[PDB]
RNA sequence: GAGUCGGCAAACAGACUUUGAUCCGGAGAUCUCUGAAUGGGGGAACCCACCUAGGAUAACCUAGGUAUCUUGUACUGAAUCCAUAGGUGCAAGAGGCGAACCAGGGGAACUGAAACAUCUAAGUACCCUGAGGAAAAGAAAUCAACCGAGAUUCCCUUAGUAGUGGCGAGCGAACGGGGAUUAGCCCUUAAGCUUCAUUGAUUUUAGCGGAACGCUCUGGAAAGUGCGGCCAUAGUGGGUGAUAGCCCCGUACGCGAAAGGAUCUUUGAAGUGAAAUCAAGUAGGACGGAGCACGAGAAACUUUGUCUGAACAUGGGGGGACCAUCCUCCAAGGCUAAAUACUACUGACUGACCGAUAGUGAACCAGUACCGUGAGGGAAAGGCGAAAAGAACCCCGGAGA
RNA sequence: AACCCACUCCCGUUGAAAAGGUAGGGGAUGACUUGUGGAUCGGAGUGAAAGGCUAAUCAAGCUCGGAGAUAGCUGGUUCUC
RNA sequence: AGUUGAGAAGCUUGCUGGAGGUAUCAGAAGUGCGAAUGCUGACAUGAGUAACGACAAUGGGUGUGAAAAACACCCACGCCGAAAGACCAAGGGUUCCUGCGCAACGUUAAUCGACGCAGGGUUAGUCGGUUCCUAAGGCGAGGCUGAAAAGCGUAGUCGA
């Protein structure tokens, strides 16, 4: 689904207040594209689907150490 | 044949004035047998418990009939029939 | 002057069957609704 | 166990035949009594062409109570109650009036 | 009864035991179908005496 | 411990039982077909198979296997060299159902405002997903005013108060008290909890013994009348031919378990807790929302969809805009019993509850009959008598009614 | 002609029938009629278009919930002095 | 039925009933019905009225019978005959046949019945299905997608 596979972000809920201050429900969604990270001890990419914040974990943690503890909750990737 | 379920297999002479008079003028007996028998478990079965030899089983499912009574409606089991030809010559005692 | 109802045991079995019924998750609780209401048929 | 069976002497309180002893026949499971003699009643039968009944008045008798018969005693004449000694593993039955054993 | 069949009889021998007990379902069966069954007491406890050799052949 | 072969259903057959049946508990055996349904299909209760072992004479049979997904493991190996994907086999586990309770995800509207849109209704109904016998929460980056109190949850108050609100309708605290319950342990590895193995103990699954009344009167029948007794850790129980402490079954009160279950308790064992090492894409901020009683309001505090982004005990957060000074705490790792919520299901006792148009829709063969294609809707129907003693026989009639 | 339709009259209207019948009438090798199986559904389908049709129901089906909606309206509110 | 009280109502009694009742004084309420086009059951009135379901059509004889316009047989007479005839699929579910029956059901009566009660009856290598194959379409390992439920779909494997 829509969910980060990094940070697990999924869609959130909320309101659309207008002038008249009236209520439209609304969904919040994250900032999902897909982009392929190189491992280098695999030598090969892993094509992931992650928010545009996931990518910043994958650029402060590095990608060896977010694969780490995505398989440790057992994802594709 | 597994030495069991051949006495499991028939479960009478049926008796009617049909199956009377058909067991008189051909050499044709009528037999409720067990409701999952094959033709070829009713003829081991005959040729084993009777010492015949038997040349033809046909076969009938006959539907229960279902009895009003107060209460509703009750329904018999639903039974099984086969028609045992033998060669000429030879008739079933029991 | 036809009528509504036209039988057929093959479109009945179909729409309105067991394994038509618990194929899918709104009807799979047809039939818990309807052996919790404690009914003979369950399916018609 | 029971307070009555069958080889039994008994005696009827309150009932039609009050006073009146005799022999217990049959033990009924709803607390029921039939007693030789005694509650004596006439069925008006339809007779059978068959081998099970033939006749007219038939004349048995009707089951009591359990509560209307009391172990008669032939010791004191009178009616009694009857209680349990437990011993060895010799459940006996015996009387509450004397406390010798009802045989 | 059990014991008589327990501990006493073999493997074959309460094997051979059913199916000499199972021509007597068969037989009084026969007899039931047409009028020649008098005493139907014989039905019923050749039913709970093919259930105990087959009772006593599972606990071997 | 003397009768029995369940009920509507009384009779009858043929029988079984003191060499101990029926019946009642504990344990085992059997347990067809469907149904998560699981070898493959399918219109549920059907159809068609495969593999291995054994048995069977041109036909089969017996006992096991054969689902998928997850995790783990072994062997195997594409593009592609390496080895990843994939393939295959083994173990282990999961799925489904259940009245409510619980933690979350998504979320109305009629309605109220005497219209209506902010708001209410209401984070209700409903759908969906998990978990447990409880769950969640929980061991202070918590409150308090310079005095102090120390986890959480729950009840009572503060109080319909402060606040909040087309300042309308409405919504609604906290401080501080009174209680219920009582434990805090760890990330240099712990309490606690699961699984077994045992140590004693207590319950539960059936039972056993269980006191004491006669005469008389009316009557169809005595328990009622009249008289006289008795018992009592048992006297306002059930029903026995009318109203019984002493007739019967019980009750008070004692006893009791081959074999299981469960709780508690000894003292070992393997685990788990467990995430690694006191917390960084974190705190904070800017936009847009949501929550806090609080409609973004001077708006603190908490959560975060987008974008950003620290300090490191001569730090850092809170104390309702904010700043100083004090006070009090250590966030970004966790685990924790009891007090609390609920009752589809058991059992016992109880009722100023109902008594067949009532009370469950349902006292009776009721979620039935019937109505609908279907989801679904949904009835009516108790009483002979103490005992069938349920009317032999006779008469009219159609071997009637 | 069958078949499919449904223009007109009368009957029928508590009907034989919750839309028929009788006598006539239109198409009848086609944009035809039809069996069987399937596909699409409730602010939603489908419609040679009438708001038609979606199980005798349709300017928003049926059923069960919110729910005893709301009703400044209607009707009714039971012994005596 | 009698009697008493301002009233709601009380008291006494004959018959029926055949096992319960509750002075008084307090306590509690599902406490008082003629109306709600109330709700359920029973029952009137309309009224022994309308009707008795196509205007193919019946008439005698005989039988059986408790009784025949209606049943069986016989002699006639009419009617259909591209069906009012023979079959198949569907759908129903024993309605088929025989013996005994007539309460109810049958728009009347019924001895008759698609009705009651009991027995019987449905025989396949070739006819239909299963098995083999596919269409529309459905499901769908994995997979792609989606708050969840789930959607779509490949290999496949169902579906005449």
């Amino acid at each position: 689904s829509r969910v980060c596979q990094v940070t697990g972000k999924g869609p959130v809920t909320g309101n659309n207040i207008s002038h008249a201050h009236n209520k439209t429900r609304r969904r919040f969604l994250p900032n999902l594209q897909h982009h392929r990270f190189w491992v280098e001890s695999e030598k090969r990419f892993v094509r992931l689907r992650v928010s545009a914040k996931g990518m910043r974990i994958i650029d402060k943690r590095g990608i060896e150490a977010v694969l780490a503890d995505l398989r440790a909750r057992g994802e594709k990737f | 044949m597994n030495q069991e379920r051949v006495f499991k297999v028939l479960l009478g002479p049926h008796i009617s004035e049909k199956a009377t008079g058909l067991a008189d003028g051909k050499s044709q007996f009528v037999f409720k047998v067990a409701t999952d028998a094959t033709k070829l478990e009713i003829k081991k079965a005959v040729e084993s418990l009777f010492s015949v030899k038997v040349q033809r089983v046909t076969t009938l499912n006959v539907k229960g009939k279902t009895k009003r009574t107060a209460r509703g409606l009750g329904k018999r089991n639903d039974w099984k029939k086969a028609y045992i030809a033998l060669q000429p010559g030879q008739d079933l005692d029991f | 002057m036809k009528r509504t109802f036209q039988p057929s045991t093959l479109k009945r079995a179909r729409v309105h069957g067991f394994r038509a019924r618990m194929a899918t998750k709104n009807g799979r609780q047809v039939l818990s609704r309807r052996r919790a209401k404690g009914r003979k048929r369950l399916t018609v | 166990m029971q307070k009555i069976r069958r080889d039994d002497e008994v005696i009827v309180i309150a009932g039609k035949d009050k006073g009146k002893r005799g022999k217990v026949l049959k033990v009924l499971a709803d607390d029921r009594l039939v007693v030789g003699g005694v509650n004596l009643i006439k069925r008006h039968t339809k007779p059978n062409p068959m081998l099970g009944q033939q006749g007219g008045i038939v004349e048995k008798e009707a089951p009591l109570h359990v509560s209307n018969v009391a172990i008669f005693n032939t010791e004191t004449s009178k009616a009694d109650r009857v209680g349990f000694k437990v011993e060895d593993g010799k459940k006996i039955r015996v009387f509450k009036s004397t406390q010798k054993p009802v045989q | 009864k059990a014991n008589e069949l327990r501990e006493e009889k073999s493997g074959p021998v309460t094997g051979n035991n059913i199916s000499h007990l199972l021509r007597d379902q068969f037989n009084l069966r026969m007899q039931k179908a047409t009028g020649q069954l008098g005493q139907s007491h014989l039905l019923s406890q050749v039913k709970r005496d093919i259930a105990r050799v087959k009772t006593v052949l599972n606990q071997q």
